């Protein structure tokens, strides 16, 4: 005697997982494939008649630094982080569209603002004592003084 | 002397039995842990009777040929 | 000689070569004093903080202000939002200003 | 685990073959931006007769690409949502 | 590896906000004294699909470019520009030959890699067809150095690890060659 | 409209993906409360909730709505910080732990090489949020329950952390997705059957579920840390506790039963061969199929949570401390030495690929 | 300083024990029985309890013998190490070392032996273990690996010294000896 | 690796927690619609600690010996 | 708007007005959370997770000791402070947040150039373990020695027997 009433909540729980997986697998895969079609909206959305079947790109996982360089390199060729192209030669705009991130190198805010964490003998010296910065300013000044030789 | 505590250096076998009956959480945890280094000691046997160790992965960068640059190489010139 | 300045992939990092040439100079037996290795020390410290190079950029920015040069006419173009690294900015033939996908690679 | 080692060896050698063509492209990019740095420095400091355009490293036989830049136009300054009113990267709007 | 660095795109735009990252372009071309060369235009999946054929065709030029880097002694990116241009042209030659001789077989393999997380083990069937087509028309053989020829993983008959999902196009194209070539 | 309407969906698409992800997890958690009473009811030869909604399908909705319509008990309206901070920390901790659960290959909100550490680190915060309820409180049952929560945390934390580290050691990775895909040819239930029991025992202690329900022991501490909680603060703690049951059941299926991998490779290919891969419908079915495999395995362990509650009596927490420190820890640290020795002996040290 | 010939700047654990002189074994025994004997002497000097002599319990003598056994080996290990380093007279050890190396070279085998360690780990292992005997009194550390960083040049084994003509070892060039650095990097300069 | 989707999820989790508090706050009938025994602040007989019916010594700030402190 | 500045502003306010020992064990958790998040989003996600894994276990043990030592003292005691003196103190503190005085190092932005030479690409934790277990193995074995001493030390202090 299998009690079917007791198995109903498990069926809904089973369908709970399937709702998440069915949406995530299809919505993400479709978006990656859609954005890999071209560099503008008229190619991503519209489907040409002379085009063949749609080949889908699945989501990526277990990546490393090479995949980050690949993703940026793909963007400079196709406008997508997972673009598709097997052309033996790139466009002319690929020679001058390199992206170079420039960022500050400042210490974390918690280091320089926490009421307790910002206090130490060397932090006070770096912040209130000019002994260190006087010496290092001499090195910078030598760079411009030595230009003439 | 029906249930005395065995002396380890006089009755090693009975000393093992006492702990395997009264302190199973100690006897068998050690027994499992001993199987680690014992298998590591059986490694030389495997290298001679089952199969040799694999060739090391090329994890030291690009393999540079141990030679001088070929000075007669041409092709795909400007 | 213990390893120093090891990159995140186990090999030498950007500034290891500068450090290695300092050690070789300081420990060479052909040197009477440590004066020959003074330029190598500055090069290693410049590799890490770039303090002199940042100082040069400070002078160029300041010198451009006093002559009225426009920062946006002499500098390099940049984008602050990653979503707007669009194909039009990248220069593609069929470029567009629509946002790029950065949600999931 | 013994097949994973073989799978890793195949991947490691596949990356080794692509390494020269990918690094040769990256070497040209660094050289291209290196000349762009010293060209920008030459224009700004041209009227200063004593200024010498050079790297900040004493060792002149080691290539040290510059790692700082001067910021110009903010291309996506006027951006909305789903569309950046992107300013002209190549020259004035 | 997802470590945040100062040399490429980071994990999210909160990382850019904390670093105040500027994504900087340079409109200047390479100087006119340096000879021009057309860059390689293939993306990740085609390049990985063609990795072992670029190796089997440009081995002399790849080694010569890398050996130039070692002999440069720090002055690397400047002193090996001429050797680098040879590498780029040779790699483009292989991709050019793939699209004229083995176009359908080549596009089949890297469409499976895109379908399968770019893992070589998931696309053996399409790879075998591409290897057969390339060898007949370009005389290129994929070889994994350092191991015996009969222990190469891509030639293993019964691999332990196999794709969970099957690429339907690869299954169809593998059956067609089975019934027509190996009678 | 048209174009603006169509690409606005693209601008909102990933938020709906998250909303669907949140909705999917809450449906399982809501109906786990119903399933537990149905499962216990028939094991106890009763029916369980079948009068609230058709065959009892609205019992979870009624419990939440009734509790959300109740007055919140607190000394003052401005004293929300006291009995609400604790429930929120507990709920946010378990919900954030779901960011690394993959429903399929690459279908996790967060993917990183340290997903295992994030999983353990996130759940440890929930332990902190529980003890905050006894914040110099004048309720002696809340105070007595806070002491027991710390005692249980010390018991299971070492064992649960070390077990997951052995599984990560066998694959030489801390990425959860890599651990699942490493179980193609073997499910870790067979080589590590002792560790699966220990993981489940640790999960019962972590979730304060019987036979380790010494925190919320009704016969001992009326309601434990919940004795002073009513209305919304009670729902959040109750919701987070059942979210943790689903999480640990899903982790048991991931670490030892292959995650989303199919039970039968032959049947998995047969079902998927009916749908063209060039159509979006193939990927819907595959997403349902792979999550279904994960759902089936996780449903069995959610059943097992209810099953052990209906069969075993409660164990005192001072005995739980001795059990975890004198029995489980020596066994797990033996296997952490056993496993690398076996692999080295046969030249099978793992690598990431 | 009365320095001597350097044999091995980082002798392997097995070589140190094998090269024990009969006095080194004698001191090992003295250390082993010196610890129970000192417990008797300390009681003889001043009884632990009261004013009369009492033999220490057998359990104390058991643990004392174990402590002395390890102490006797550490002393003997450092006595034999000095001969390899050249700090102590090692004329006998040089003759034995030369015979073993020349015998292995003639067989085209490494005088150091084949290693499971890759080139980095052989170098790293030598860095960790070289000169570690100077702190053997504090904590132990031994060379149990077949590395090539021994502080010697194998060309000095290619000159026949007094009392070595009857060995008649024909030594090949160093590039034919298996598992040596100078005969390992044939195809690639970064792979052995 | 891109974690922009993960950032949105963490944002949603933070907002979702405040929804339970707010929704319960806006849904409950005002005390005047109920028995109308005033605001919860005055009803000290309700906000007092639970001791199974009988009041006891208020020992909230007294130290509690802990038998497992060494563990 | 860098919202971490606001978080530390609130934390500094609550550290000045904290009275009892429970509030102090909350200042600790209110400090680790900004550290963990800022490490996660800027510098090291590995060490953001290591902080969470280790400090939380220390926090709960710290909290359980508060229960055994709470001694009624600061619930009924009075503090004076003054709202004006608190906010003025925090305003003067907020004025100077430049921990370093190298203006060029703090103002000029830098970049790094990527290279493709590292084809064996693994996580930072694998390299840390590779060095820690090979070259700095002595450091690891001393740390193991110190952990052993703490185990003996805790017993000889707390155990009455
Ligand atoms: C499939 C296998 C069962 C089968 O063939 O048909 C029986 C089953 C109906 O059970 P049944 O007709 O009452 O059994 C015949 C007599 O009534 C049963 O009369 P009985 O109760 O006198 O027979 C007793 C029988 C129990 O009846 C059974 O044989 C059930 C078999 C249990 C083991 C497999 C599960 O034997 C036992 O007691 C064994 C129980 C001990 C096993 C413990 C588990 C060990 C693992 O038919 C179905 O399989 C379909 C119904 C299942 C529910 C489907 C919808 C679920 C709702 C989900 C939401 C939508
Ligand atoms: C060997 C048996 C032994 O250690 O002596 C029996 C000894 C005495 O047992 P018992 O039946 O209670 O003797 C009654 C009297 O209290 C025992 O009074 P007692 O004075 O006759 O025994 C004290 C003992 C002192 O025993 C020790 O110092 C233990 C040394 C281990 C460090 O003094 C000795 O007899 C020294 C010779 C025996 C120890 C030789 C250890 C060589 C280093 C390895 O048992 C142990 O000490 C067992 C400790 C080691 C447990 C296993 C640890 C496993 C570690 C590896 C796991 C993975 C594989
Ligand atoms: C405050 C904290 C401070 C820290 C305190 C912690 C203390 C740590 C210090 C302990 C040692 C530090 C080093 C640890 C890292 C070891 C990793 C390693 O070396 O792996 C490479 C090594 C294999 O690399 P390999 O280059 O191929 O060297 C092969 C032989 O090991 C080497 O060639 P072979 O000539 O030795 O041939 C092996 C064979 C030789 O047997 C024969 O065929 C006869 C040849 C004459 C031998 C007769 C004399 C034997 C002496 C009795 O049998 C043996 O001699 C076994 C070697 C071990 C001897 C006992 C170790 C003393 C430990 C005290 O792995 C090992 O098997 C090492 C030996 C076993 C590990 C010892 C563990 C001691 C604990
Ligand atoms: C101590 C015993 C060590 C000797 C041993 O049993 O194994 C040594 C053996 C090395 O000898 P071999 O097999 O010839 O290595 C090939 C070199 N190319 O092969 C090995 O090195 C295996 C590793 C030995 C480790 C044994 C377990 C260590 C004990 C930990 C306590
Ligand atoms: C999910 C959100 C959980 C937190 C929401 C509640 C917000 C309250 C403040 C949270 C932390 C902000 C910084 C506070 C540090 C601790 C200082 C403190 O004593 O707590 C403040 C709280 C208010 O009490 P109050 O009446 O205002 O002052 C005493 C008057 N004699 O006095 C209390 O004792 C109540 C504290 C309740 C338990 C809080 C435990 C700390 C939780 C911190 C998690 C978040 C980390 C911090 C993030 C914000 C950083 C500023
Ligand atoms: C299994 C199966 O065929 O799954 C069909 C499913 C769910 O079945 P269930 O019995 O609720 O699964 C619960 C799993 N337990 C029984 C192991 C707990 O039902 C449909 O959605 C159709
Ligand atoms: C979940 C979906 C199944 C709904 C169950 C149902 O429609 O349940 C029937 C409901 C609830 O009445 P009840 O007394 O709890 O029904 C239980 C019958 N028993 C006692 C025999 C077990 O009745 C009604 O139609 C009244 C309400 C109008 C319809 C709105 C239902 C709520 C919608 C919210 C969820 C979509
Ligand atoms: C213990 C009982 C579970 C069990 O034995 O589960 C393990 C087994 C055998 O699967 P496996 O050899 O671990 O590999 C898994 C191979 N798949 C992918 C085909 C499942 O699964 C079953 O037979 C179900
Ligand atoms: C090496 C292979 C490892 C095997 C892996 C499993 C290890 C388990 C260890 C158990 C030891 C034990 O039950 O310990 C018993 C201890 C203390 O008992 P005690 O006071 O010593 O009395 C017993 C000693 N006698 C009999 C020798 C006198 O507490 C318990 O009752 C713990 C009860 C745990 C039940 C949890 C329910 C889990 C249900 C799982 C459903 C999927
Ligand atoms: C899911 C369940 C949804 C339906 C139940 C909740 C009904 C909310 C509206 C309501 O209560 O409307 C009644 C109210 C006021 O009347 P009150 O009794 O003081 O409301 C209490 C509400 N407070 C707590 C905000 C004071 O009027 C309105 O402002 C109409 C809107």
């Amino acid at each position: 005697m299998i009690p079917f009433e007791a198995l109903i909540p498990y069926a809904i729980m089973f369908a709970g997982f399937c709702l998440g997986g069915g949406v995530m697998n299809s919505a993400i895969t479709a978006d990656i494939t859609k954005r890999a079609r071209g560099p503008n909206q008229e190619i991503k959305r519209n489907v040409g008649e002379d085009e063949g079947p749609r080949n889908y790109t699945k989501p990526r996982y277990n990546t490393d630094q090479w995949d980050k360089y690949f993703a940026v390199r793909d963007l400079r060729l196709t406008g997508s982080l997972r673009g598709q192209s097997d052309n033996a030669v790139a466009e002319e705009s690929f020679k001058t569209n390199s992206i170079q991130p420039y960022s500050n190198t400042r210490r974390p805010w918690v280091l320089r603002r926490h009421i307790i964490m910002k206090n130490s003998p060397t932090k006070w010296a770096r912040k209130y004592s000019s002994r260190r910065d006087e010496r290092e300013q001499e090195i910078k000044d030598d760079y411009i003084r030595g230009m003439g030789e | 002397a029906i249930g005395d505590y065995p002396v380890y250096y006089k009755q090693p076998i009975r000393w093992l039995s006492y702990h395997a009956h009264t302190r199973p959480h100690v006897f068998y945890a050690i027994a499992v842990a001993a199987l680690g280094p014992v298998f590591m000691m059986a490694t030389p046997l495997r290298r001679k009777f089952l199969y040799d160790d694999h060739e090391p992965l090329p994890a030291n960068g690009y393999p540079l040929p141990n030679r001088s640059r070929d000075k007669t190489l041409t092709g795909y010139d400007d | 000689a213990p390893l120093q300045q090891v990159g995140r992939h186990g090999g030498p990092n950007k500034c290891f070569g500068e450090f290695q040439r300092v050690v070789e100079c300081m420990t060479n037996a052909k040197h009477d004093s440590y004066e020959p290795c003074n330029n190598l020390k500055n090069d290693y410290l410049e590799c890490r903080k770039h303090k002199v190079e940042r100082y040069k950029a400070f002078l160029m920015q300041k010198h451009a202000e006093e002559l009225g040069k426009d920062p946006e006419e002499i500098g390099a173009p940049f984008v602050r939002k990653r979503r707007f690294l669009t194909s039009k900015t990248l220069g593609l033939v069929d470029g567009d200003d629509y946002e790029i996908g950065v949600e999931k690679i | 685990n013994r097949e994973k080692i073989e799978l890793k060896r195949e991947k490691l050698w596949a990356r080794a073959h692509l390494m020269p063509l990918l690094q040769a492209e990256q070497d040209r990019n660094v050289v291209r931006r290196t000349f762009a740095y010293y060209k920008r420095e030459g224009e700004i400091m041209k009227d200063v007769p004593w200024w010498e355009v050079k790297s900040t490293y004493s060792n002149k036989d080691i290539f040290h690409p510059p790692q700082t830049v001067l910021f110009g136009k903010h291309i996506d300054r006027d951006s909305g949502l789903m569309y950046a009113n992107s300013r002209n990267r190549f020259g004035p709007d | 590896s997802s470590t945040h660095t100062n040399d490429s795109l980071n994990s999210s735009n909160y990382v850019d906000k904390l670093k105040d990252t500027h994504f900087v372009f340079e409109n200047d071309k390479l100087p006119s004294e340096i000879p021009d060369v057309e860059e390689v235009g293939a993306t990740t999946a085609p390049l990985l699909s063609a990795a072992y054929f670029i190796g089997a065709k440009c081995q002399d030029y790849n080694d010569d470019f890398m050996l130039c880097q070692k002999e440069a002694k720090g002055n690397g990116p400047i002193d090996c520009l001429k050797e680098g241009r040879r590498v780029t042209r040779c790699a483009s030659g292989v991709l050019k030959d793939l699209n004229t001789h083995c176009s359908d077989e080549f596009r089949l393999h890297w469409q499976c890699l895109s379908f399968s997380n770019l893992e070589y083990k998931n696309c053996r069937k399409a790879e075998s067809l591409l290897n057969k087509c390339v060898f007949e028309k370009m005389n290129l053989v994929k070889k994994i150095p350092g191991i015996p020829e009969d222990r190469q993983i891509h030639l293993k008959q019964n691999p332990v690890l196999k794709p969970v999902a099957l690429h339907q196009d690869s299954e169809v194209a593998f059956k067609k060659a089975q019934n027509e070539n190996s009678i | 409209m048209l174009n603006n309407l169509f690409d606005f969906i693209e601008y909102i698409e990933y938020w709906l993906i998250i909303v669907a992800f949140v909705a999917s997890v809450l449906i399982v958690v809501a109906y786990l409360t119903v399933a537990e009473r149905k499962t216990m009811g028939y094991m106890q030869r009763r029916l369980g909730p079948n009068a609230v909604g058709y065959y009892g399908v609205l019992m979870a909705v009624a419990d939440a709505l009734k509790l959300l319509s109740k007055e919140i008990v607190l000394p003052h309206n401005g004293d929300i910080i006291y009995v609400m901070s604790g429930p929120l920390i507990s709920l946010f901790s378990v919900l954030l732990s779901w960011a690394v659960i993959p429903f399929g290959p690459g279908l996790s909100l967060l993917d990183s090489e340290y997903s295992i550490i994030y999983l353990l680190a996130s759940g440890s915060i929930g332990v902190f949020g529980t003890v905050i309820v006894g914040w110099m409180s004048n309720s002696k049952y809340t105070v007595l329950a806070t002491v027991r929560t710390t005692a249980q945390l010390i018991s299971y934390e070492l064992v649960l952390t070390t077990v997951v580290f052995i599984i990560a050691l066998i694959v030489s990775s801390l990425n959860i997705n890599v651990i699942i895909e490493s179980q193609y040819n073997i499910w870790y239930i067979i080589p590590f059957f002792p560790l699966c029991l220990i993981f489940f025992i640790s999960a019962l202690a972590e979730t304060a579920r019987p036979p380790f329900d010494n925190v919320e022991a009704e016969s001992e501490l009326v309601s434990g840390h919940m004795t002073e909680l009513s209305a919304s603060p009670f729902v959040i703690f109750f919701l987070s506790e059942y979210c943790s049951m689903v999480l640990m059941s899903t982790l048991t299926a991931i670490f030892f039963f292959g995650g989303y991998l199919p039970f039968s490779n032959t049947i998995h290919h047969l079902i998927l061969n009916l749908f063209d891969q060039h159509s979006i419908y193939y990927f819907i079915i595959e997403g349902i199929l792979l999550s279904g495999y994960l759902a089936i395995k996780a449903n069995f362990f959610m059943f097992s949570f209810v099953w052990i509650r209906a069969a075993a009596p409660r164990l005192r927490y001072d005995l739980l401390i001795l059990f975890c420190w004198y029995v489980l820890l020596p066994i797990v640290f033996a296997i952490v030495v056993f496993a690398p020795g076996i692999l080295y002996c046969f030249d099978a040290l793992p690598v990431i690929i | 300083m009365e320095t001597y010939e350097l044999i091995d700047s980082d002798p392997k654990f097995s070589r140190v024990v094998r090269y024990f002189r009969p006095s080194d074994y004698l001191t090992w025994a003295l250390g082993t029985i010196g610890a129970p004997g000192l417990m008797v002497l300390f009681e003889k000097i001043e009884p632990a309890k009261g004013n009369t002599f009492k033999m220490p319990p057998p359990s104390i003598m058991r643990i004392a013998t174990t402590i002395g056994f390890f102490g006797g080996f550490y002393y003997a290990y450092t006595s034999s190490t000095k001969r390899f380093w050249g700090y102590s007279e090692n004329a006998k050890e040089v003759a034995k070392d030369r015979y073993e190396v020349k015998k292995a070279l003639s067989e085209k085998k490494s005088p150091y032996g084949s290693s499971l360690l890759n080139p980095y780990q052989q170098d790293m292992s030598a860095r960790n273990s070289t000169n570690s005997q100077l702190l053997l009194a504090i904590f132990p550390w031994f060379n149990v690996a077949n590395h090539q960083s021994h502080g010697i040049d194998l060309r000095k084994y290619y000159e026949v010294r007094d009392g070595e003509e009857n060995w008649n070892f024909t030594l090949p060039p160093l590039d034919q000896v298996k598992d040596l650095d100078v005969a390992q990097y044939k195809e690639y300069s970064n792979y052995p | 690796m891109l974690q922009d989707l993960f950032n949105n999820y963490v944002i949603l989790v933070g907002i979702l927690g405040l929804i339970f508090l707010g929704v319960n706050y806006f849904i409950v009938e005002s005390p005047r619609m109920d028995e109308n025994n005033g605001n919860i602040s005055d009803y000290i007989e309700k906000s007092g600690p639970f001791e199974c019916g009988f009041s006891s010594f208020e020992q909230s700030h007294n130290p509690i010996p802990i038998a497992f402190i060494l563990v | 708007m860098n919202l971490e500045i606001l978080d530390l502003s609130i934390l500094g306010f609550y550290s000045l007005i904290s009275s009892n020992s429970f509030e102090s064990i909350a200042i600790l958790v209110a400090t680790i959370m900004p550290v963990i998040t800022e490490l996660w989003y800027n510098y090291s996600q590995l060490f953001a997770l290591l902080y969470t894994l280790i400090y939380v276990g220390a926090v709960v043990i710290l909290f359980v000791f508060i229960l055994s030592v709470i001694n009624e003292k600061e619930e009924y005691e009075y503090e004076y402070s003054g709202l004006f003196i608190l906010i003025l103190v925090l305003l003067l503190d907020d004025l100077d947040d430049n921990e370093s005085n190298d203006n060029d190092y703090n103002n000029v932005y830098i970049t790094d150039y990527a290279d493709w030479f590292n084809n064996y690409n693994e996580s930072d934790l694998s390299v840390i373990g590779n060095l820690l277990f090979t070259e700095y193995a002595l450091l690891l074995l001393i740390i193991s020695f110190i952990l052993l001493m703490s185990i003996i030390g805790l017993i000889l202090i707390v155990k009455k027997d």
